[PDB]
């Protein structure tokens, strides 16, 4: 939504463009569009959905 | 200078005009071809038009 994806080598994070602040990738930090096939250089990682552990209680 | 991939710099340029950056990635080959062709037209324009 704002910022850019980065990896420390082992894990994937989203970060604001002008200061390194690594945050977990979530359905709040990110928006969907279309599917994997169209994007040049897309990568595979989990996106954590913050609602699911709440409803898992 | 901080390096950034050019297809990712252009996504920042698209957000800078209020076009959501998925519009670049979904059209990256088209946007690249329109840019390459437009630089083509500059050479033809300048080469002919004194
Ligand atoms: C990349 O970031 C992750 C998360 O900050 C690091 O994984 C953690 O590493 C510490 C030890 O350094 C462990 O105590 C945590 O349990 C780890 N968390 C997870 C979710 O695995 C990871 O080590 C970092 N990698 C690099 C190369 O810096
Ligand atoms: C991202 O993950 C998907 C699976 O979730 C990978 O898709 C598989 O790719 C291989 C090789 O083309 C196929 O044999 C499988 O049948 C594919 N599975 C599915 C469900 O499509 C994909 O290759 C991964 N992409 C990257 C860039 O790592
Ligand atoms: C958006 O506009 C471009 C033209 O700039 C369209 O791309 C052309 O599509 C036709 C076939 O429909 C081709 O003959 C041209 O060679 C294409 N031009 C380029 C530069 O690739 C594009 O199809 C349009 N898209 C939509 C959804 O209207
Ligand atoms: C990045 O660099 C090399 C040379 O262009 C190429 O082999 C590799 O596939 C490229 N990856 C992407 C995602 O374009």
């Amino acid at each position: 939504r704002e910022g850019v994806f980065v990896s420390n080598g082992t894990h994937w994070f989203v970060t604001q463009r002008n200061f390194y602040e690594p945050q977990i990738i979530t359905t709040d930090n990110t928006f969907v569009s279309g599917n994997c096939d169209v994007v040049i250089g897309i990568v595979n990682n989990t996106v954590y959905d913050p609602l699911q552990p709440e409803l898992d209680s | 200078a901080l390096q950034i991939p050019f297809a990712m710099q252009m996504a920042y340029r698209f957000n800078g005009i209020g076009v959501t950056q998925n519009v670049l990635y979904e059209n990256q080959k088209l946007i690249a071809n329109q840019f390459n062709s437009a630089i083509g037209k500059i050479q033809d324009s300048l080469s002919s038009t004194a």
